[PDB]
């Protein structure tokens, strides 16, 4: 009678693979220098979260760009557009 | 059955005979 | 096995030598402990350690140097804990490497004693033999 | 009641692709018998070790 | 009648019952206070048995005190126990879950032989509920009720057998005591007498004869006309009382050396040094009449007597002999028979009293125990019993008989009747009693010694039928624990007013007679062949000279909720079981309308069941209002009952209390004052009068199923107010502190509108399967967040906030009102267990409405669900448009055997109509016997038929055919009972005409709410990984082994591979079905289970090598 | 000749199972996963055992304070005491009941070797491995009708 | 002797007996109750579970 809390939700796992595909796409609509910063600022592509100096660095620019191309697609991704798709995920 | 391992080992036990501070000594020093 | 499929055609039973058990075990309990009182991990080669029995969290060794998929079938240089998924604790076994033998309790006293008919001994001369309560000559010339 | 063992679950696809390189390590015990140790590749391998 | 309010309903009773119903809760309340020692007890005792008071507790301090020392230096008597007065009232404890309780003081001494002196105290011996003005305990805060018991009474069991092999009688005897030891006495298939002694290897008799002080010839002096004896002294094969006693300690303690003065003093220890025997109070006074050793010596030595060894083994041997009577030198002579184990001479009720004393004495040898040992370890002249008592043992003891254990049980209380037949309810599956699997098919039958003592027809009829019964109402418990029944004493073939009680024994030794006989108005029978009930259960017609014994009424074998079901003479037994078992399971509804007929039983089993306040002296009322009525009693004093509306029973449904009286109008002691959950002007008033039709109607009444009108539903005729209670602790953790907080991690301000500020709904607000009833959050701490939430997290701007969300959720299908909130806090000093630092309880509660798969049912056992609830107009109505409200069915009657409701639904008619016996040519005979003011009645009129002395066919024809007209000229329903309905949906008439009446139909607590239940996926067990089980949880239903039988005999292959494999167990098979499933994909092919891993693994871990190998 | 027929078939048996009746003498002993005996935490701290933890720990104890009391070289009374106390609690985890009393514990209630997971009617062998409780299901009470 | 053997079993063993030397194993038919014929399933698995 013990129930564990602790199991896979069965509806979690399937909602978290649509999130990703959803986001995915979403992303994809970014510009390639914004998918690429976007996805290596918060790790989509390996796990492993890089941050400003080294994303400036893979790119060749200061950090400060990378900054300003990080705020300007976040405010883009703010948009109705592409932000009410995401929104039932959280 | 005498499954008891209590008993199995308190007969056992009670075999050896009980000693005094005058074999102690002798056993002691021997040691 | 370790990996199954949906075409087992044939459960065959039988006793396992000791030599079996060494290399089923993915590891050797050897101290009496389950978990840590204070801040509730397993310990170290107790009969929960993540070393023997694989990871309580899914890609993550005990240390935390290894915390995601991209690192897995590695060991952890330091705690020693294999990074992988956290349900290889429903398979993986451990074993105990005894100082002195043993016998069991289901070929012995289950009646009728198997080991009795074996080597020729009644039931209750072997109750005496097995429990450390008479010697036995092994052999002479 | 609702309990559950100390711990935590992840919802991940388990890529069997883009991994970080692993490197086997052998490491003799004292009776002789051999246990393969997986190993990083950028990972200092101890001289000994719990087999 | 003789209750002041009393509703005038008038009875068809032919007979007259002298005797009253009695105290109906007075084997709870007259038991408990047995225990206690009242003055009410006092002054009972004074009256019947004052000999002496054995206050229970009282009795545990004589037979304990007191407590001496192996080396007999020191003495402990505790003694004079006293109670104190309860620490909370009643209602507060229920409300802050405090055991009503009341200390126990008692005057401990100690004395030192040595030195001399006496140190008395009074120490606290702990905490002891007491029973409530209801007959119950309030434990823990509930409401438990402490369930009668049934046992074999200690005492001598003469029994013999037959022997196949042989076919020879053989007798024998036990004398099982309490606290004692098992002694057998036997005749063996030869013609000598095993002597059996504490179960070890049998015994001839001389042995003990000769170390019983009885010489061979004194043998032969007693026993010379006992042939069996006498050869077995010829058999005897040993002579000598020390060599024998010598023989009896190396034998039966085996291997002791049977040294003389150990073994004189064992013989002793083990019958008559009573520290280790102890036949009681009980079995004293069975084996004194069984043996008559003595008549007017009080009951008291409450240990063995050899005198009685001697006597036993006569009777035995001349029961072997065939004697008729026995004759015992000093003592009364005696018939010689054998005993039965069901004969309630050899069954006793261990009632509330005699547990509590049980339960109690298993404490205090404990607290002996420990007491002894300190003081032995504790130094002389420095230690006082304040030193000495541990009251730890008591206290536990009591604790874990009221609570967790299986004689006191949660009193069921759907409608008061539940709960006044919760109590006075006997159960013969006890701790000391016999399980249900130990349950011989001999202890469920109704022996003959059951009329009157307890009902042959209630009892649950699940697998308990039989172990679970109820008293009768008549019944009465003998001090000793057995149970009496009232007769009436006929002497000279004259009946007189004398009632006299007997028990079973006497029940047999006299003759009994029928209530329902004859009496010419003098005592004197009438015709001589006589009805009566001789020793064995057999029935003659003794000439009406040798009876001296007459029942005291008709209904007097019956329960309390058996004799509320009118004509219950012509329904089958099996079908008024049912109904019994059913009247109990009614729902306290908004209305609760009187039964239009009834028993006597419905006023006297409200005022007695404790749920219809009662005005305890005469007075005027004052203020009457909704909560308080404010009676001022004549003689200066005033008083204000309170109620207790809507108050959750518990088993979630409502009990309200509304006033019925006036502010000017005038009241008397014992009068009822307020109604209850199921009362009505103070009559039980479970169901609804609702008209019924018996036709079957296109198939939706079909196999027990009952349609209804939708005026049901409308004006509000069936409707059950459920209370729920839902409960949230806001406990510590190791992370931090639970707090309940409005903000919830998630949870937006939409959903959480109702929460106030606290945490907790505002009263009213209507809650729906989702609700935060209690918003608590609780800390988790840093957990790694997934790249693709933090980004979400991120672009949306919402952060984490660890602390993780619990909120209490409201049960999925339990919407309603929030009717009150309560909140227990450790900062009030509320004494939660620890590590709550705040549990709040919510009520929540729904107007449960009559629906499609709710179980209705009459008074009869005729029970069903509701198929379908009609349009009004799709109904078949009368000619004079009112249209019928339910409509049974035709088949379910005669092969039931229970035209009970057939009878009810005319005469029901007849008092909705009201009647007008056409007695203008003189009183008809039909009506000849009838009593008067029957000879009319008005609409709605109330009328009531007793059970066995009810409504005789002849009356309900007549009255059928004596209906005065509605309001036009128009007798609706002819002599015959039918009517011509006209069908509401089509339009013809029925071509027949067809049965209608007004029958009284309940509510059962078997609605659809409470039962439909779904799960697509939700929680799931630990060790194993199957769905869950129960509605408390989701869980899925057991497919279990037969229905797995069904699908292999079909084929289905594929479907039980599915059902066991990517349903249940499938670990990692579930995810990727609900994935594809969502996705539209093929269900994925089923994998092997989490029960054939488990199993391997535990195989490899037996040592034993299981392997699968395709080749 | 009949108690050679009896015989002659366990020898057999082991004779054409080629087996070598050594796994009766039980050297190195193998510890089932931690899993299947979950120690679960009850909401509220009070953990929950699954009972094949303790009797494990009492092997476990008696086997390393048989090592001990060997590396010492106690007399022959001590270290064959011991022996015979890993023999016994070996005996008891493989089946709890035979071979002497029950091992118990608090409540004085029989623990549960893995025998009695194996074993009876609550063993895996005449229990869930008969009926499961399952997913996409529900139950209801039924009423007639005429019109399907 | 005394044992009890499938039919199938023993008419092939004595297909196969007659064969390399011929001698018959002599076999009476033999009625047994349902609850004995369970008992000698051959699959311990079943057997088991019973
Ligand atoms: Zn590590």
């Amino acid at each position: 009678f013990i129930e564990d809390s602790e199991a896979v939700v069965a509806v979690d796992a399937v909602s978290f693979t649509l999130l990703q595909d959803q986001l995915q796409s979403v992303l994809d609509t970014l510009s390639e220098r914004e998918a690429g910063v976007v996805r290596l600022r918060f790790g989509l592509t390996d796990g492993q979260p890089r941050t400003l100096d080294e994303i400036g660095q893979v790119y060749g620019v200061t950090r400060e760009r990378i900054r300003q191309i990080e705020s300007k697609t976040m405010s883009k991704l703010r948009h109705p557009s592409r932000s009410q798709v995401l929104r039932d995920y959280l | 059955a005498s499954a008891d391992s209590v008993r199995a080992y308190l007969k056992q036990i009670g075999k050896v005979a009980l000693l005094n501070a005058e074999e102690e000594v002798e056993l002691a020093k021997r040691i | 096995a370790m990996l199954d499929v949906n075409f087992f055609d044939e459960l065959r039973i039988g006793l396992a030598t000791a030599e079996d058990i060494r290399q089923w075990s993915y590891g050797e309990v050897k101290k009496p402990e389950t978990i840590n009182y204070r801040t509730l991990k397993p310990e170290k080669d107790g009969l929960f350690c993540e070393k023997i029995f694989g990871p309580t969290r899914d890609w993550e060794c005990y240390c935390g140097k290894y915390k995601r998929v991209r690192f897995k079938g590695i060991i952890c240089e330091r705690c020693g804990v294999e990074v992988t998924r956290a349900k290889v604790r429903r398979e993986r076994m451990g074993h105990i490497e005894l100082a002195a033998p043993v016998t069991h309790i289901w070929y012995f006293k289950g009646v009728p004693s198997r080991l009795g008919y074996l080597l020729d001994l009644a039931p209750k001369d072997l109750e005496k033999i097995i429990y450390f309560a008479a010697y036995v000559i092994t052999s002479v010339d | 009641l609702r309990g559950s063992r100390l711990g935590a679950v992840s919802y991940e696809t388990d890529r069997n692709h883009d991994l970080a390189p692993r490197q086997i390590a052998r490491y003799r015990t004292d009776n002789g018998e051999e246990f393969e140790v997986p190993f990083a590749d950028d990972a200092e391998i101890p001289g000994t070790w719990l087999c | 009648n003789s209750v002041p309010g009393a509703p005038n309903r008038v009875s068809f009773a032919k007979l007259r019952e002298p005797l009253e119903v009695p105290g109906l809760l007075d084997v709870q309340t007259d038991s408990f206070e047995w225990l206690i020692g009242s003055p009410r007890w006092r002054e009972s005792a004074a009256e019947r048995g004052d000999v002496n008071p054995v206050g229970g507790l009282e009795e545990v301090l004589y037979e304990l005190s007191p407590i001496e020392d192996f080396s007999g230096s020191m003495s402990l008597s505790f003694s004079d126990p006293r109670f104190d007065d309860v620490k909370a009232p009643v209602d507060e404890c229920k409300d802050k879950d405090m055991t009503y309780a009341a200390p126990l003081f008692v005057t401990a001494e100690f004395i030192n032989n040595n030195t001399g002196e006496i140190k008395s105290q009074t120490v606290f011996m702990g905490d002891f509920p007491m029973m409530t003005e209801k007959g119950t305990f309030i434990i823990n805060g509930t409401e438990r009720v402490v369930v009668s018991q049934l046992v074999r009474s200690p005492g001598v069991y003469f029994d013999e057998t037959i022997d196949k092999s042989t076919d020879k009688t053989l007798h024998s005897v036990k004398v099982i005591p309490s606290r004692g030891a098992w002694l057998e006495f036997d005749v063996d298939k030869r013609d000598t007498v095993g002597v059996r002694i504490d179960r070890k290897r049998r015994q001839p008799v001389t042995v003990l004869l000769k170390a019983l002080g009885w010489t061979s010839e004194q043998i032969v002096e007693r026993f010379g006309f006992s042939e069996i004896m006498r050869s077995t002294l010829e058999k005897d094969n040993t002579v000598g009382t020390d060599e024998a006693l010598l023989d009896i300690y190396r034998k039966l303690r085996p291997g002791e050396p049977p040294t003389k003065e150990s073994a004189q003093t064992l013989l002793e220890n083990l019958f008559f040094k009573e520290k280790r025997y102890d036949l009681a109070r009980v079995g004293r006074y069975k084996v004194n009449k069984k043996l008559g050793l003595h008549v007017g010596e009080p009951i008291t030595s409450s240990t063995l007597t050899e005198e009685d060894v001697v006597a036993t083994i006569e009777y035995l041997v001349r029961l072997h002999e065939g004697q008729t009577t026995m004759t015992v030198p000093g003592g009364v002579e005696v018939p010689v028979e054998t005993d039965d184990i069901d004969h309630f001479g050899n069954r006793r009720l261990r009632t509330v009293g005699e547990l509590i004393q049980n339960q109690i004495r298993v404490g205090m040898s404990r607290m002996e125990r420990v007491v002894r040992e300190r003081m032995t370890t504790q130094d002389v002249e420095a230690i006082t019993p304040q030193t000495l008592i541990n009251i730890r043992p008591v206290v536990a003891a009591i604790k874990e008989f009221f609570g967790t254990s299986q004689l006191s049980q949660f009193m069921d209380q759907n409608n008061p009747l539940s709960g006044l037949t919760h109590k006075r309810r006997l159960s013969a599956l006890g701790p000391g009693g016999l399980s249900r699997e130990r349950a011989g098919l001999e202890v469920r039958d109704v022996h003959p010694s059951h009329y009157g003592r307890m009902c042959p027809i209630e009892t649950p009829e699940g697998p308990n039928i039989g172990l679970i019964g109820s008293l009768s109402v008549y019944a009465r418990v003998n001090p000793f624990g057995f149970i009496e029944t009232p007769y009436r004493k006929v002497v000279d073939g004259v009946v007189s007013d004398e009632i006299v009680y007997l028990t079973a024994d006497e029940e047999d030794r006299h003759v009994v007679a029928q209530a329902n006989s004859p009496i010419d108005a003098d005592g004197r029978f009438v015709e001589p062949r006589v009805l009566v009930r001789r020793k064995a259960g057999e029935v003659e017609y003794v000439p009406s000279s040798e009876v001296d014994y007459m029942d005291v009424s008709p209904r007097q074998m019956v329960s309390v909720a058996t004799a509320m079901i009118p004509f219950l003479e012509h329904d089958d037994a099996n079908r008024a079981l049912m109904g019994a078992n059913m009247q109990r399971q009614a729902v306290p509804l908004v209305r609760s309308e009187a039964p239009l007929v009834g028993t006597g039983m419905e006023l006297r089993a409200a005022i007695d069941a404790g749920d219809v306040v009662v005005a305890e002296e005469s007075g005027v009322i004052e203020e009457v209002s909704a909560d308080y009525i404010t009676v001022m009693h004549d003689n200066g004093t005033r008083r204000t009952y309170r109620m207790r509306k809507f108050a959750r029973s518990n088993h979630g449904t409502c009990a309200n209390q509304c006033p019925i009286v006036d502010a000017g109008d005038r009241v008397e002691a014992g009068q009822v004052i307020a109604d209850g959950p199921c009362t009505d002007d103070g009559e039980m008033a479970l169901g609804k009068n609702l008209l019924v039709a018996i036709m079957p109607w296109e198939g939706h009444n079909y196999e027990d199923a009952i349609i209804l009108s939708n005026r049901l539903v409308e004006e509000d005729v069936l409707t059950s107010i459920h209370i729920e209670e839902h409960e949230i602790d806001a406990r510590d953790t190791k992370l931090g502190a639970e707090e309940i907080t409005r903000d919830i991690p998630n949870i937006s301000d939409e959903v959480l509108a109702d929460l106030d500020e606290r945490g907790i709904v505002r009263i009213g607000a209507e809650v729906r399967d989702g609700d935060i009833l209690v918003g608590k959050v609780t800390p988790k701490g840093e957990t790694e967040l997934t790249p693709e939430e933090r980004l979400l997290r991120a672009i949306f701007g919402e952060k984490a906030r660890e602390v993780r969300d619990t909120s209490l959720k409201v049960p999925h299908g339990e919407s309603g009102k929030v009717i009150g909130i309560r909140v227990f806090s450790r900062e009030d000093e509320d004494e939660l267990p620890a590590g709550v630092n705040e549990l709040v309880r919510v009520y929540v509660a729904q107007k449960r409405k009559i629906s499609d798969g709710d179980k209705l049912a009459g008074r009869h056992g005729n029970k069903g669900v509701i198929g379908k609830i009609l349009p009004v107009e799709d109904m078949p109505f009368l000619a004079d448009g009112t249209p019928v409200d339910i409509i049974l069915n035709t088949h379910g009657v005669p092969r039931r055997m229970n035209i009970g409701q057939i009878l009810e639904t005319h005469l029901g008619w007849c008092a909705h109509s009201g009647w007008k016996v056409d007695a203008a040519k003189g009183v008809p005979d039909w009506a000849a016997r009838l009593p008067d003011e029957l000879l009319e009645a008005q609409p709605n009129a109330i009328v009531s038929t007793p059970v066995f002395d009810g409504a005789q066919e002849a009356e309900l024809q007549g009255l059928l055919s004596c209906t005065l007209p509605n309001r036009d000229g128009d007798v609706l329903v002819d002599a015959d009972g039918k009517a011509m309905l006209f069908d509401g949906r089509s339009g013809e008439p029925f071509p027949y005409p067809v049965t209608v009446g007004y029958m009284y139909i309940m509510k059962l607590h078997h609605l659809v709410d409470d039962k439909i239940h779904a799960r697509s996926t939700g929680p799931y067990s630990m060790i194993t990984q199957q769905p869950l089980g129960g509605k408390a949880q989701f869980g899925g239903q057991r497919f279990g082994e037969m229905e797995c039988w069904a699908m292999q005999a079909y084929g289905a292959a594929y479907t039980l591979q599915e059902l066991l494999t990517i349903k249940s167990d499938d670990t990692v098979g579930r995810v990727k079905v609900y994935e594809a499933i969502v996705k539209g994909e093929n269900i994925p092919e089923p994998g092997i289970p989490e029960s054939f891993k488990v199993l391997l693994k535990e195989l490899q871990s037996l040592c034993l090598n299981v392997e699968v190998l395709s080749s | 000749k009949l108690r050679a027929l009896k015989r002659l078939k366990v020898v057999a048996a082991f004779q054409q199972s080629g087996n070598s009746p050594m796994g009766m003498v039980l050297d190195a002993v193998p510890v089932i996963p931690p899993e299947l005996r979950p120690m679960v935490q009850l909401d509220g701290g009070r953990f929950a055992t699954s009972d094949l933890n303790d009797l494990y720990r009492r092997v476990i104890n008696r086997n390393n304070r048989l090592k001990r009391l060997i590396d010492l070289g106690a007399p022959e009374i001590i270290v064959n005491n011991e022996k015979r106390m890993l023999q016994e609690s070996v005996d008891a985890l493989f089946d709890n009941g035979r071979r002497g009393r029950p091992v118990t514990g608090p409540g004085n209630r029989p623990l549960k070797s893995l025998s009695d997971l194996l074993k009876g009617k609550q063993g895996r062998f005449r229990q869930n491995l008969l009926g499961k409780r399952v997913d996409y299901s529900g139950r209801s009470v039924i009423v007639v009708g005429p019109q399907l | 002797p005394g044992s009890l053997i499938d039919r199938a079993e023993f008419e092939a063993e004595n297909r196969r007996v007659v064969a390399e030397g011929g001698e018959p194993a002599a076999g009476r038919p033999v009625l047994m109750g349902i609850t004995k014929a369970s008992l000698a399933t051959d699959s311990w698995l079943s057997a088991a579970s019973f």
